[PDB]
């Protein structure tokens, strides 16, 4: 929430920070950090430290507007940032970016002073970089310039937003274009323009040279991967109006994609099987750490302030596997149970083993029926030609094959994945000799095959 | 095809599931038996098929006139059928009766 | 098939010939719902008599203990085919064997419904679980506030198959299970049983308390029998009819020629003035015309001073001389006896005129001196 | 109570920190690392804050420590060494080039030893073994003479290389073995002077020692690589760490075993046997871990902390000598890079994410049902999956079913038995009539005999080829081919296709006409360049079949 008695949450270090602000009386209100912690025992949240920061000017509308780690840029520390709006009710708004130490002591880094209220896709960045937009004007200000500045380029949505391998500071707002954040502008192996119509928020994962490894999320309710813009493993999501996804490992491999919804509802999938594993309802907030201390991330679930004028009352902790924690003697199935739990996991990760090792055998085994039937390359390259309903395909030859003791001839051979059912397909084929700059010589032999393409169109697509 | 001559592995043709344009369209964008019968006078038939071919009286003969201009008429001529069990063009399978 | 072409194909789906001359092959092999990895490298023709077979160590630790069999298999078997049945149904043995370590059940029945049905009895009830949940044994109380345990075996299945149970009470316990039955089926049928047989419960209770039963000591439910001793260094044995407590037993007396005549020849005189509307006891009293002594010795009750072999005193002259050097057997044996059984076993060497090897009883050094 | 504690994470790229590179060591409650960047950074063990923050440029490869000194030496990486006075009178630090030692500035790696100091540079193809004096007395913290340099000769190059100080008994940042053992390795030299040892392992994957009481050279007097400089062990992939183990434990350790790591995890451990020649003799182990390896400590009791990508997992040595396998655990927590281990287990590591954690490892009425029903959901969260892998697992072996009934056609069709049993291929010559001209046509029949069906994944190719003597002049048209998919044939089976042959154009037909029939396996559809084409028959139709009476 975003008020003068209002708080906000945020995980900090395998811990859960809670930012309100409370009218103090003699002045103005104080910014109030809790540092909680999980006990395990008492099976609760538990106070281990506050914090203070007192605000001079007597003049309402102070406001947290975001909160989240980030690493300042000078240590290279992940730190919480968090920012405060001041409104002194002049249309004059101040934006503060205040950063807290180890010592639950604050430190000012922008003032920042607009006259006009900042609004959507605000998103804080590395060194620490506040960022946004209104009415198709991007602006942001670094903590090392001091200054506001304006991205040059002129975008719809400004979708993802984080530094990379070699770049330093980069945006993803339309799929082709690919920034800087000071020197404004590869777009090359990014999603299809075709997805950039229903595409509403990205999240990288990883980045290879550029070749980018990627989901989306639309407002179709879908679910998507993309290895080098390979539209692979799409789901469907139960809810409507997805806002975001962040990543949880829960482990060895056991990698979910924790979606979170407008509708105030949320998701886990499961890669591996992408595959809603679970839904929840309600779901005031969602975060992704460690809170228990056992070395793999989990998720906490909160549950409504109509429950109580009180924050973590109603949690629900989770790995979704060995853990799950919430708000006539029975025991000796304890040590069975306890045994089942973790002889399940040892049938999980077994298997997990069994599953890699059945792929590697095919493999092996296609290779061996390769050099079954079975080093100089007699053939240069495949390229590919549409006419008008006329497919040609050619290739290059080599000098090596001798086309005068060797009748040749090329097929196209369609995927029965595409083609349900025995279409037959026929293929005429040319033989193409040129000379190259005839005033030894290069002659160019190609070879070449000609066929029908509306055949072939039937599912919008075929290889 | 269950009747012919040849009596060979003939495989089944089954008419496209859908038409081209319509795979197409659904791609783009993401029960009992039907019968007919008559009934005709035995008089009429007798009279309108004297000239008697031969074989027995009805049934056999109805349906041989009726399918004096299909090819496959002859081979039921000889096993003298009254009930045969035919396909289509579109791959429908059909079992006509007298 | 009859060829090796297709029958191996049907009898070993995942073996896959990775050479075109079929001598690699590589993958799989089934066993108990299971897939196994196995490179079987033959030589360039197809002699079993020599080849290369490697396992993975999830095999090898399963076919510990049949080395030699799996060795010999190759030498002698004449096709891979024949091979391959042999080594499936030997994986099968193994594993059906060593069945303790391998349960993958199916939860979302199992340990869900296990507990709600464990549930509507009611938390009293189970004594013991194993942690592979296998075991369960259960209590059930008399009318008199008798305890009554049953062991129970469940399997991956529990409410497909009956489940195993096994129980101390005289006469088989029979038990109707159908698939829609549960552990609360089971349970009444037992009670049933309890309810039954009050009567020979009765009649052992009534024994135990009343006279020196000397033999079984803290006798289980079982028991029949009843060594009850009577006056001194005269035994009387007992073997009662469950279903007919009251009704007489075959019985006989232990001790002294001259001692054990008189009682016979009364009984013989006596025994149609037994009658089953009384008890066991005042039928005996009438019919012997006695009373017993109520543990004229408690605490040296008997130690059979007898060969604990044989279970005889005076073996062709030899008495029982050779003992345990324990407290908790002191078992007394003859010379002969346990000679005769030492000289078999594996554990046992021999020195001069010397052996050392383990007591029958107890299995803890125990040395004989020829 | 929390098996693990968070102190301080950081500036992380995507994904997060490679390897080979970041570095963190323990003093006594004070704690040394980088990230692998420009920064080194200090932190109290009490409170995880900060004591001290040095920006260095270009970095940091490597720390080490001479813990009597208070000093801490580090490597940036196009300049040379600096050192540190750990006293040394915003939180943040910049070194000035006061510091520096040796700008060497291609030297990559090095160690310490008591007070000689190793490092291991960088040039064109030999990388060479350079080795300095390193003051004894508290003076300006100079190099000395170089005493020593050879060239890694055998070496001829993202991974560094690696450095181990490795002493014999009786003789520190460093690692002492038993007589036993360094008798075995390295020879009775290196026994007799009581020698330190320094171990390189190379991206290459040699894994190199070298003595250092040989290595003294000069300028009249070079040292000799081939006889000074030798080669335990190749492990076929790059180094990552070495080490040496408690095996029997039954702070100066006389450890028994020697241990290596390749980066994909062929894992190399050595023990003394003395067994069966009456004779010691060296006990050789090639392990092969899991994954990538991306980092490894050694604690207490013959136990290696390492890290796969999946998670941070651990081989025990401690127990013919030393093992048959290492199946490993977790404990359970990420790919934690950059792991030390102290002895008191206690040990400490960077999260590939970005994080500093300190992995300190080891009734109710109506709460232990809450127990049972956490326990059962626990279970039911898992049946799910184990549910899918299994469905999974249906599919790779009906894939494998598949297979192997095409290897079994394929080597069928291959043997020449003298009759094309499995599937054959008749071809055969018909007159039609079209509108108005009579045609040639060719009747095509596939027909399968045997047991085997030809499911899908696969294809028929046929290609009718024309008249041969490719001419002068190149036609319009030098064959057609037709595809066709065979899905479900099964056996007795049969297909038959129909082409003209015949004249389309200018009333010609050339003869004679071959047709040739082929069969493609398809890999993909059922799940460098990848299939298999087979030759079925290859009829020729001459005009005794295309003559009509
Ligand atoms: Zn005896
Ligand atoms: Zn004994």
């Amino acid at each position: 929430m975003s008020s003068n008695e209002q708080e906000r949450l945020l995980c900090y270090n395998g811990e859960v920070l809670v930012f309100q602000l409370s009218k103090g009386n003699t002045k103005t209100p104080i910014l109030h950090v809790r540092r909680m912690v999980f006990d395990r025992g008492t099976k609760v949240f538990v106070q281990k430290s506050t914090g203070f920061f007192t605000i001079k000017e007597e003049n309402s509308h102070l406001k947290i507007m975001c909160c989240n780690c980030v690493s300042d840029f000078r240590t290279g520390i992940n730190l919480p940032y968090i920012v405060i709006e001041k409104n002194k009710k002049n249309n004059v708004f101040e934006y503060f970016l205040l950063i807290l130490h180890s010592t639950n002591k604050f430190e000012m880094r922008l003032s920042f002073k607009l006259g006009y209220e900042m609004k959507d896709g605000l998103r804080v960045l590395n060194g620490p970089l506040i960022l946004w937009r209104h009415v198709k004007a991007f602006f942001f200000i670094s903590s090392q310039t001091g200054k506001v500045v304006s991205v040059s380029g002129n975008f719809s949505s400004i979708q993802w937003a984080g530094e990379i391998e070699n770049l330093g500071m980069v945006l993803l707002g339309l799929k082709e274009c690919c920034l800087s954040e000071e020197e404004c502008t590869s777009d090359i192996y990014i999603i299809p323009p075709a997805y950039s119509s229903v595409v509403t928020y990205v999240h990288i994962c990883a980045t290879e040279i550029l070749r980018i490894s990627l989901i989306a999320l639309t407002r179709k309710n879908q679910l998507i991967s993309f290895q080098n813009g390979t539209p692979k493993n799409v789901c469907q999501l139960p809810f409507g109006d997805p806002c975001a996804v962040q990543l949880m490992d829960s482990g060895g491999g056991n990698l979910f994609f924790v979606v979170s919804f407008i509708s105030n509802n949320a998701c886990a999938v499961w890669k591996e099987s992408f595959q809603v594993a679970a839904k929840w309802e309600k779901l005031s907030l969602v975060l992704i750490d460690d809170f228990i201390g056992s070395g793999t991330e989990q998720v906490l679930l909160l549950f409504k302030d109509s429950l109580n004028s009180d924050c973590l009352t109603s949690f629900k902790i989770t790995d979704l596997g060995k853990i799950n924690y919430s708000s006539e003697n029975r025991y000796l199935v304890v040590p069975p149970l306890e045994t089942g739990l973790k002889v399940c996991f040892s049938s999980f990760r077994e298997l997990r083993q069994h599953l890699l090792l059945k792929e590697k055998i095919i493999s092996k085994s296609y290779k061996a029926l390769i050099n079954l039937v079975q080093s100089e390359q007699l053939v240069e390259k495949i390229w590919y030609r549409v006419i008008d309903d006329s497919l040609v395909v050619g290739v290059k030859t080599t000098s090596s094959l001798k086309l005068s003791l060797n009748d040749v001839t090329l097929s196209l051979l369609m995927d029965q994945a595409h083609d349900s059912r025995f279409r037959l397909l026929k293929c005429q084929n040319r033989v193409i000799k040129l000379s190259t700059n005839p005033f030894k010589k290069e002659c160019v032999q190609i070879i070449t095959a000609v066929t029908s393409l509306s055949p072939l169109l039937t599912f919008s697509k075929f290889c | 095809p269950g009747l012919a001559p040849p009596h060979t592995r003939a495989p089944s043709p089954l008419g496209p599931t859908r038409d081209p344009v319509a795979t197409f369209l659904e791609t783009c964008r993401e029960l009992p038996p039907s019968v007919a019968s008559i009934k005709v006078s035995a008089e009429l038939l007798r009279a309108a098929l004297k000239d008697g071919h031969s074989g027995v009286p009805l049934c056999c003969a109805t349906l041989q006139w009726l399918l004096a201009e299909n090819a496959a008429v002859d081979v039921v001529r000889a096993r003298a059928l009254s009930s045969i069990q035919g396909v289509a063009p579109d791959g429908a399978n059909v079992h006509l009766i007298v | 098939m009859a060829v090796t072409e297709a029958s191996l194909l049907r009898q070993c789906p995942l073996l896959l010939p990775q050479n075109r001359s079929k001598t690699v092959y590589e993958g799989f092999i089934s066993a108990q719902g299971r897939d196994f990895h196995l490179r079987i490298v033959l030589p360039e023709d197809l002699q079993l008599k020599n080849a290369r077979l490697l396992c993975s160590w999830q095999l090898r630790t399963i076919l510990s203990g049949y080395h030699r069999i799996v060795q010999q298999r190759m030498q002698h078997s004449p096709d891979l085919m024949s091979f391959m049945m042999e080594l499936k149904m030997l994986l099968e043995v193994a594993l059906k064997n060593r069945q303790e370590l391998y349960a993958l059940p199916p939860p979302p029945q199992f340990y869900s419904s296990l507990i709600e049905e464990i549930g509507t009895l009611g938390w009293d009830k189970l004594v013991y679980a194993d942690t592979c949940f296998s075991t369960i044994k259960l209590k059930a109380e008399d009318a008199s506030g008798r305890e009554h345990l049953i062991t129970l075996k469940l399997k991956a299945k529990y409410p497909a198959e009956s489940p195993d149970y096994f129980v101390d009470f005289p006469v088989p316990f029979c038990a109707s299970w159908t698939p829609q039955s549960s552990l609360i089926s089971i349970y009444s049928q037992f009670l049933a049983a309890i309810e039954s047989l009050k009567a020979f419960w009765d009649v052992m209770d009534e024994i135990d308390e009343k006279t020196w039963v000397l033999e079984p000591e803290k006798p289980p439910r079982s028991a029949t029998a009843r060594r009850i001793a009577l006056g001194n260094n005269v035994s009387i044995n007992i073997e009662v009819d469950p279903r007919h407590p009251t009704m007489l037993p075959e019985c006989f007396f232990l001790g002294a020629d001259h001692v054990v005549k008189p009682l016979g020849i009364k009984l013989s005189r006596n025994i149609h003035l037994w009658d089953p509307e009384n008890s066991v006891l005042q039928n005996l009293k009438d019919v012997l015309e006695i009373d017993f002594p109520a543990r004229a010795i408690l605490e040296k009750s008997d130690f059979t001073m007898d060969c604990g072999i044989c279970y005889a005193y005076q073996l062709d002259g030899t008495i029982p001389d050779q003992v345990c050097d324990n407290s908790q057997c002191g078992q007394p044996f003859h010379q002969i006896c346990l000679y005769e059984w030492l000289r078999g076993l594996l554990t046992s060497r021999q020195s001069f005129n010397i052996i050392f090897g383990e007591c029958p009883y107890c299995s803890k050094p125990i040395t004989l001196k020829m | 109570a929390p098996r693990v504690r968070y102190l301080a994470g950081f500036c992380c790229p995507l994904g997060g920190l490679a390897a080979g590179k970041p570095r963190v060591l323990c003093h006594e409650a004070e704690v040394f690392l980088s990230t692998g960047s420009e920064l080194v950074y200090v932190y109290d063990q009490e409170g995880g804050l900060l004591t001290a923050a040095f920006r260095f440029p270009d970095q940091v490869w490597h720390l080490e420590l001479l813990a009597p000194r208070r000093l801490l030496y580090a490597l940036c990486a196009r300049r040379g060494l600096y050192c540190l006075s750990l006293d040394h009178p915003s939180p943040v630090i910049p070194v000035d080039p006061d510091a520096c030692i040796l700008p060497d500035a291609a030297l990559c790696a090095f160690t310490l030893l008591d007070s000689v100091l190793v490092t291991l540079v960088q040039g064109p193809a030999r990388w060479k073994m350079q080795l300095f004096e390193q003051p004894c007395p508290g003076e300006d913290p100079r190099p000395g003479g170089q005493i020593g340099e050879v060239e890694l000769s055998s070496y001829t190059p993202h991974f560094l290389p690696v450095l181990c100080s490795v002493s014999p008994s009786g003789s520190s940042g460093g690692f002492t073995l038993e007589d036993a053992l360094f008798g075995l390795l390295f020879g009775a030299d290196a026994t007799l002077l009581q020698s330190p040892v320094v171990l390189c392992g190379l991206p290459d994957g040699q894994l190199c020692c070298v003595i250092l009481k040989a290595l003294v050279t000069s300028r009249s007097a070079p040292g000799d690589p081939n006889a000074l400089v030798k080669i335990l062990h190749h492990l076929e992939e790059p180094v990552i760490f070495i080490g040496a183990l408690k095996t029997e434990p039954q702070e100066d350790v006389h450890c028994d075993c020697l241990v290596a790591f390749g980066h994909h995890g062929r894992m190399l451990a050595i023990k003394a046997s003395w067994d069966e020649s009456g004779k010691l003799v060296p006990e050789l182990r090639e392990y092969c871990l899991p994954g990538p390896v991306l980092c490894a400590a050694c604690g207490g009791g013959g136990r290696v902390y390492h890290s796969t990508p999946s998670d941070l997992c651990v081989v025990d040595l401690s127990r013919q000598p030393e093992e048959g396998p290492g199946g490993l655990p977790p404990m359970l927590c990420p790919a934690s890079l950059n792991i030390c281990s102290v002895v008191s287990t206690k040990l400490l590591a960077l999260s590939a994410k970005g994080r500093l954690m300190t992995c300190s490892l080891d009734m109710t009425t109506e709460s232990a049902g809450q127990k049972i029903k956490e326990l059962l959901s626990g279970i039911g969260n898992i049946s799910e999956r184990v549910s899918f892998l299994k469905k999974a697992v249906d599919q790779r072996n009906k894939a494998l079913t598949s297979l192997n009934e095409a290897m079994n056609v394929s080597c069928a069709l291959l043997s020449s038995g003298t009759g094309p049993r499995p599937i054959s291929c008749t071809t055969s010559t018909t007159w039609s009539r079209l509108q108005t001209q009579d045609v040639l046509m060719a009747t095509c029949v596939l027909e399968n005999s045997s047991s085997f069906s030809l499911d899908q994944g696969w294809t028929l190719c046929i290609q009718v080829l024309t008249s041969s003597c490719a001419l002068d002049l190149d036609s319009a048209c030098s064959a057609i081919t037709y595809t066709i998919p065979v899905d479900q044939l099964g056996p007795g089976a049969r297909r038959e296709v129909t082409l003209p042959l015949g004249p389309g154009e200018n009333g010609g037909l050339d003869l004679p006409v071959t047709v040739s029939c082929t069969l493609f396996y398809s890999l993909r559809e059922v799940v460098e360049q990848e299939g298999v084409c087979l030759p079925l028959s290859r009829h020729t139709v001459d005009m005794l079949q295309c003559l009509r009476f």
